[PDB]
């Protein structure tokens, strides 16, 4: 179990770590969070009392390195630091777990949830989309856009998600004009999974990362990236019988922990009225159809 | 964007484009079978291809067989045009290649875009305007070519015969207009309108008759009348 200490909370700030928020005080006496499961990558959030503008945070993995958060008054944000002296970072640690200062990371024993979300996301393959090779962690925010909005400004500043493009010649072969445009498995699986995630786990790594971002941050480019990639999937009538099995229940976890009053903004209802009730995969992810029907019965 | 009332002057610039109404891709007859049921039978269909600027028709002929052996023939229909479209623009020399092209039915959209990706210069757009292309079939000359066809072919016309030495593509294109939604409208009565006078007669080499100027404003209100007279019959006016 490990720790993401805080030098101080200089200004009022709601914090989250995964799916969990709480709220700290200016200058209040807090200073981190501890009990992080090893294992997951996780991501520490950010929206400030005074600006709800930019939401912002850091994707990160503790066995990569000792992670701490310190506040820049000049540029205006808590900013994740690596610790490189590791005496010196444990009794920082020690000093404010023996004074009580650090809130514990509230997961139930029973409950996968995180697991469920970020199954296939690694952190080096985040490190990929957001580069910025100097640092072991990823900085996200509500307005990064990605390479493909690119196309339609900063580089350095970009996610780096793997373009879809459905009337594309990668998407379309010469002479299979009609057959590539309404069966879309030679796109899946030639082009994107034999050819550039490699395997269906990088595929769906990706397409959970970008569901995050989605949800964490409200950043748009990666809700459009997360529903290209199910959008991909669900209109290809050849597909694994394992990756329609696994998406379902990626689906199924991530429709669950959506905030029931964000179902406006982050779920497109042609996407998922096209991939439940007239795609090939229709009648493949029961999991995910009933938990849509039964929670957001008025998109449908 | 799209095409409508508001940029009607644009199709009489001079920028090549080129319409694309798929009306009569896919033709068929509908008949009872033995048991019965219900079968449909195709006929020869076309894809009406027109400049409408010099009034250059490139008529694909669309032969049955085609469709032999084949599932879904409307969504088929409509890829088959767009295949069609993009061979005629890849066998025209670059500098007669249109810089658009304007589809009268907007499920032309895709498959002509997905066509024509290797031409990512050539805009395909939509129009607002009800245009009355489905009545080409009603020109005599073009639905004779159709129906003896044996095999795929293409046949050019010039759908505005001479009348570009006389009058601007503008009227040209208007004139035509006229006719075909009278032949749409009311077939017999507008071939009446065409013909009833012996003495005018179509060249060979021509799709309508050889009216003169004085001529033609006569069988333009004849066309206007009828398409009024139609309109009251029908709703009662
Ligand atoms: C780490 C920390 C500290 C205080 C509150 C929270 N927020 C939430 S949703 N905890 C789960 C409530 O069962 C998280």
């Amino acid at each position: 179990m490990n720790t993401v200490p805080f030098t101080s909370a200089p200004i009022e700030v709601t914090i989250g770590i995964d799916q969990y928020s709480f709220n700290v005080k200016e200058n209040q006496p807090f200073h981190g969070i501890k009990d992080i499961p090893i294992g997951h990558v996780h991501v520490i959030h950010f929206q400030h009392a005074d600006n709800s503008s930019m939401r912002y945070g850091y994707w990160f993995d503790c066995r990569m390195g000792n992670f701490y958060i310190q506040y820049d008054p000049k540029d205006g944000l808590y900013k994740m630091m690596e610790e490189r002296d590791g005496a010196k970072f444990e009794n920082i640690v020690h000093n404010f777990k023996e004074r009580q200062m650090m809130v514990s990371y509230p997961k139930i024993d029973e409950d996968d949830t995180w697991y469920n979300l970020t199954e296939f996301v690694q952190m080096d393959k985040i490190r990929k989309i957001v580069r910025k090779d100097e640092n072991q962690f990823s900085y996200v925010d509500s307005s990064m856009t990605t390479v493909q909005e690119n196309e339609l400004s900063d580089p350095a500043h970009s996610l780096n998600y793997t373009v879809i493009n459905f009337k594309s010649r990668e998407a379309i072969r010469p002479g299979h004009e009609m057959e590539d445009f309404l069966d879309k498995s030679y796109y899946l699986n030639t082009v994107m999974l034999q050819g550039i995630f490699k395997n269906s786990s990088n595929y769906f790594g990706e397409l959970q990362f970008a569901f995050l971002n989605a949800m964490f941050f409200g950043n748009y480019g990666s809700s459009l990236q997360w529903h290209a990639m199910i959008e991909l999937i669900c209109s290809s009538a050849t597909v694994p019988k394992h990756m329609l099995d696994k998406l379902d229940e990626i689906l199924y976890y991530q429709i669950k922990t959506l905030p029931e009053q964000y179902s406006d903004i982050l779920l497109n209802e042609r996407v998922w009225n096209i991939c439940l009730y007239s795609s090939f995969q229709k009648n493949s992810l029961h999991n995910t159809e009933k938990i849509m029907e039964n929670k957001y019965p008025e998109l449908l | 964007g799209a095409m409508n009332s508001s940029n009607y002057a644009e199709l009489f610039n001079n920028d090549i484009k080129l319409f694309v109404d798929d009306t009569n891709v896919y033709r068929v007859t509908v008949h009872k079978t033995f048991e019965g049921n219900v079968a449909t039978k195709a006929i020869n269909g076309c894809i009406f291809t027109l400049n409408p600027k010099t009034g250059h028709l490139f008529l694909k002929i669309i032969h049955t067989s085609v469709w032999a052996g084949q599932k879904r023939l409307s969504q088929l229909a409509k890829w088959k045009t767009a295949e069609e479209v993009s061979a005629l623009v890849r066998s025209l020399p670059k500098e007669e290649q249109p810089k658009q092209i304007i589809v009268t039915r907007k499920a032309m959209l895709d498959p002509l875009e997905v066509h024509m990706l290797d031409f990512p210069n050539i805009a395909i757009r939509p129009t607002e305007l009800r245009l009355p292309f489905s009545a080409a079939m009603s020109i005599d000359k073009l639905s004779d070519v159709v129906m003896k066809a044996t095999e795929p072919q293409m046949v050019l016309f010039n759908i505005y015969d001479d009348w570009l030495d006389r009058i601007s593509s503008y009227t040209a294109f208007s004139r035509l207009t006229l006719l075909l939604r009278a032949l749409k409208t009311n077939e017999e009565s507008a071939k009446m309108i065409l013909l009833s006078d012996p003495t005018i007669t179509i060249k060979s080499y021509h799709l309508w008759p050889s009216f003169t100027d004085e001529q033609w404003i006569t069988i333009e209100s004849q066309m206007r009348d009828l398409i009024l007279t139609e309109y009251g019959r029908k709703y009662n006016v």
